[PDB]
RNA sequence: CUCAUGUUGCCAGCACGUUAUGGUGGGGACUCGUGAGAGACUGCCGGGGUCAACUCGGAGGAAGGUGGGGAUGACGUCAAGUCAUCAUGCCCCUUAUGUCCAGGGCUUCACACAUGCUACAAUGGCCGGUACAAAGGGCUGCGAUGCCGUGAGGUGGAGCGAAUCCUUUCAAAGCCGGUCUCAGUUCGGAUCGGGGUCUGCAACUCGACCCCGUGAAGUCGGAGUCGCUAGUAAUCGCAGAUCAGCAACGCU
């Protein structure tokens, strides 16, 4: 089904389908069920478009979204490389920031072992 | 290890004697509860103006004589080689090589 | 009746044997009620270590500060028993707990 | 971090420095060598000089770097690659 | 009345072996409610089997120590062991079948210069 | 960005 | 396997000019030249630096990986070039007898 | 083994079938300690044969180990610069074990989304005489053939 | 395996609380713990053997043929290593190569190598319910009972110098039940943005933990190569010390 902006699975349990939201996990997902009232061993196939509104308007009213969330990471990100900050620094040279190894490790931010 | 370490270190736990004892401990007991004057203490400065040798975190458990500062022993109070010397020519208390 | 618990604590079982029938024989002495040395387990202190300075971590030795350990509850605690048991004196790989 | 209940760590000798300050309530540049200290809004437009292990380097300080400390903006690794 | 042991790697049960059913007690429970393995019933029972006994002679035992296997191998040892003690003539056809052999199968001291007791590292060349 | 509320959870 | 010769040049405590790097290289390129089995040389340059010595100032390890057997050359010398050309001709042993028993 | 070698261990017989070689099946099948599961795991695939055939597994069992256990295979020896491959007869103890090697071996890369469906299907398939593990034995054969050659030998 | 043996541990025959329960009086009965001691020695039956060693089959026995594992490293080499555990012969320093201090680094990184851990999934992941182990450690230390916090933890201190109390009456893999249905997934967990907890004067460089969101590379691995013969390998977990607190997946 359609959201906000996902297109939805359709044999995934709504605890498993919320997750593909960049927004949402299984903890969240399981809170919003319980505060929803619905179960979530349920189909997209048998989805009801009410139900839809509801979680809708639960979302919207106590959550944010994937344009704001991407937003706030490029915000913090922007804060930290502009003024100046350690933190900042490493994310200019694309190097690990919470004091990781650099000697051998750390090609998932570096990139693939291009040999040299 | 150096003579000059050695003696500071038991410099550093006389002054320990002397104020962790209470001046560098009430004050923890001031910044424990919820009804303190943290608000308004300063007690975090004071204990600023206290010095640093203050704390037994600068302080380094040396072997009593010799002061290798790795490998240290706090049953005995030794580092590993005068251990395995004093063991091994039978001058402890019930210490004996072992099996199992 | 009136109880008290003395347990002794040493390295030798050769100290610890020798010393618990001495004190039997002074508490046998006057009469007073004896349990006998109840044997409690062994504890099993280790200190693992490397023989070497400066390598050759996989060379090691390792050492056993064992201590042995006796219960002896006394019984019928005559006050003129105690002023006899109190102040013997023994071997000094012991130590006691009077209680 | 400084959890919220201990406070921060806003060192007394700076602090008794920018209390000159602020009762001057004029700004000048500031030498100092406290990296561990936290910040507090009160510094925004004061400035400061800062170890490296090598010598100082004065700094200005602005509102977004609060609640930070100071030796995130102080450099101490050169690398300039290879 | 009756009372002996079995004993495998820690795996300590003392026995009683009463005359009545074939209904055994294993703290408050019986062979299938723990021991749900039928594996392990059949270490116990093949004793019974041996002598064609089973249902002739019910049982009282405590858990102690081991973990399930080494608790079934203590169980029918101590329980040969009773047979014996009921009647001897039994007996030259259970050491044939090594049913009173007290396992002398026990772990080994993890040793030093190793990862645990033979795995040694990889040993490089270079 | 809202350090007036920072410092007022951090007091 | 060309520059697959995994160079590794090396000195504990040495006045290590930057020719003696292209004398290593260019030594131990000759020995590629009639052995392609070569992954991995490691090779030292050491120093004992004694007073009134034994005759022999300089030292050398090489070790290097074949298909399997693994080749060991050591050699000492006063300096860097006996050193060099000699662990070279032990090597150069090595891999003769190494490729005469190869088939 | 300089010296001499050492003795095989003594196969339980099973609780309730009555044959060792099931014993051996889990005992093979094995993996990281946990025998319970392989018990379970035998026992549910060999009843679902059961519902399969209506009869018994085992006979059908026996009938693939039949199809599948060779009696000669291959065993090399380096001489004269060329590495030369020979037949070797194969004692009945080694032949049922390598033929259930192969039997597990070529199961567990099936399609069957499980474990007990897998070896289920590959038990019937080499009663039928399908498997790849049948396969397998075939090929063993026809290099035995191409190699009859250096028999002489008697090694 | 026998004798002795009874608390802080067994507790059958007994009695008494009966929800938390050996809980308490009571019995040394099985365990048990600690001490002493017989027992295995080709000792014995037989077959081979210079009739010698020695070995091949048997009995009993718990074990059978140096029962198993440890500890114990002949002379000596490798001018192996250690003048930084220590001590030491020589030469050098002494207003400094010494010495007291604050900051920083030893955690840098375009790469290579070596040791390991969790993964690449259905013998599986997730949720729920239920059971049995040994072992050690603990005083200006260990710490639950009740509750709050999602949970890290949070005041509180019973009770313990300790088979008593904390160590849940000591666990996890496992058993049973439900869902997932072969996939870059309910795999996998990295990396990163947030918000918090704790120890420390102090958590940026440079700590661990928790919650939230993030959800990457990786689809059993080349030449060749390491380890292992029995409770061994392979796997799950735990504990201890060095430790203020932690890189502990390491070590024992």
């Amino acid at each position: 089904a359609r959201l906000v902006g996902v297109d939805l699975p359709r044999d995934k349990r709504m605890e498993i389908a919320l997750t593909y939201i960049y927004g949402i996990g299984r903890t969240r997902s399981n809170e919003i069920l319980a505060a929803t009232g619905i179960d979530k061993n349920m189909r997209t196939k048998d989805l009801t478009d009410d139900q839809v509104t509801v979680l809708r308007d639960y979302i919207e009213g106590n959550l944010k979204v994937e344009g704001d969330l991407r937003r706030e990471v490029q915000a913090d990100i922007r804060r930290k490389i502009e003024i100046g900050c350690y933190q900042g620094l490493r994310h200019r040279r694309g190097l690990p920031v919470r004091g990781q190894r650099t000697k051998t490790n750390a090609r998932t931010r570096k990139g693939p072992k291009r040999t040299i | 290890a150096k003579k000059s370490k050695i003696v500071k270190n038991e410099q550093r736990r006389e002054l320990v004697q002397r104020y962790a004892e209470r001046r560098a401990e009430l004050k923890r007991t001031i910044r424990d509860p919820a009804s303190s004057p943290e608000r308004r203490a300063a007690a975090v400065s004071a204990l600023q103006r206290l010095p640093r040798d203050s704390s037994p975190v600068r302080l380094r458990n040396r072997d009593v004589v010799d002061g290798r500062p790795r490998g240290h022993l706090r049953k005995f109070g030794l580092s590993r080689v005068r251990v395995r010397e004093m063991a091994h020519r039978g001058e402890l208390p019930g210490v004996r090589k072992a099996s199992w | 009746g009136q109880k008290i618990r003395i347990r002794l604590k040493a390295y030798d079982h050769e100290a610890i044997d020798a010393s618990a029938r001495k004190i039997v024989e002074t508490v046998t002495r006057t009469g007073a009620s004896v349990v006998g040395p109840v044997p409690l387990p062994t504890e099993k202190n280790v200190y693992c270590v490397i023989r070497s300075p400066h390598k050759y971590k996989d060379s090691r030795e390792h050492f056993e500060m064992r201590t042995h350990k006796r219960l002896i509850d006394i019984l019928d605690p005559t006050p003129k028993t105690v002023d006899a048991l109190m102040r013997i004196d023994l071997p000094a790989s012991v130590d006691v707990n009077i209680q | 971090p400084r959890s919220l209940k201990k406070g921060p760590f806003v060192d007394d000798h700076l602090l008794k420095k920018v209390d000159v300050q602020n009762e001057k309530n004029t700004k000048q540049v500031i030498k100092t060598w406290s990296r561990r200290s936290t910040i507090i809004p009160d510094f925004i437009g004061h400035t400061f000089a800062v170890h490296d292990g090598r010598k100082h380097v004065p700094v200005f300080v602005t509102e977004a770097m609060v609640g930070h400390k100071l030796g995130e903006f102080a450099p101490t690794r050169t690398f300039k690659g290879h | 009345p009756i009372q002996t042991v079995g004993r495998r790697k820690e795996a300590v049960v003392r026995v009683r072996l009463v005359p009545g059913t074939g209904q055994f007690n294993l703290d408050g429970r019986t062979l299938e409610n723990y021991f749900p393995n039928k594996v392990h019933q059949q270490l116990i029972k093949a004793p019974l089997v041996t002598v064609d006994r089973v249902d002739q002679f019910d049982i009282y035992a405590h858990l102690d120590g081991g973990g399930p296997s080494g608790q079934a191998g203590a169980l029918r040892l101590a329980i040969a062991r009773a047979l014996i003690l009921v009647q001897p003539e039994d007996r030259p056809a259970l050491k044939k079948a090594g049913f009173l052999t007290r396992d002398p199968r026990a772990i080994e001291r993890k040793k030093y210069g190793l990862k645990k007791a033979r795995k040694a590292p990889q040993y490089s060349k270079r | 960005g809202q350090v007036e509320k920072f410092r007022r959870r951090y007091g | 396997e060309r520059p697959h010769a995994e160079v590794v040049v090396k000195g504990r405590n040495v006045e290590v000019p930057d020719h003696f790097r292209t004398y290593v290289s260019e030594k131990l390129s000759r020995l590629e030249r009639f052995d392609k089995t070569i992954y991995l040389f490691d090779v030292e340059l050491d120093h004992e630096r004694n007073r009134r010595q034994r005759k022999n100032c300089q030292h050398v390890e090489i070790t290097a990986r074949g298909r399997g057997p693994v080749v060991r050359g050591e050699a000492c010398a006063d300096s860097f070039y006996t050193a060099f050309e000699s662990a070279v001709q032990k090597l150069e042993g090595r891999l003769r007898r190494a490729k005469d028993r190869r088939k | 083994p300089r010296k001499g070698p050492a003795p095989k261990r003594p196969l339980v017989n099973d609780p309730v079938y009555g044959s060792q070689l099931v014993t051996q099946l889990v005992n093979k099948v094995l993996l990281e300690g946990k025998k319970s599961l392989a018990e379970r795991i035998v026992y549910g695939a060999l009843e679902q044969a059961r519902e399969k055939t209506g009869t018994d597994p085992v006979v059908t069992l026996k009938r693939a180990l039949d199809n599948v256990k060779p009696a000669l295979e291959v065993r090399s020896r380096r001489v004269g610069g060329a590495t030369y491959q020979v037949p070797v007869e194969v004692r009945p103890d080694r032949s049922t074990t390598l033929a259930l090697r192969w039997l597990v071996n070529f199961s567990r890369q099936r399609r069957e989304k499980t474990m007990v469906e897998r070896l289920a299907n590959e038990i019937l398939d080499a009663s039928n005489g399908l498997g790849a593990s049948v396969k397998r034995r075939e090929d063993t054969h026809k290099m035995a053939e191409a190699n009859r050659a250096f028999a002489h030998y008697r090694w």
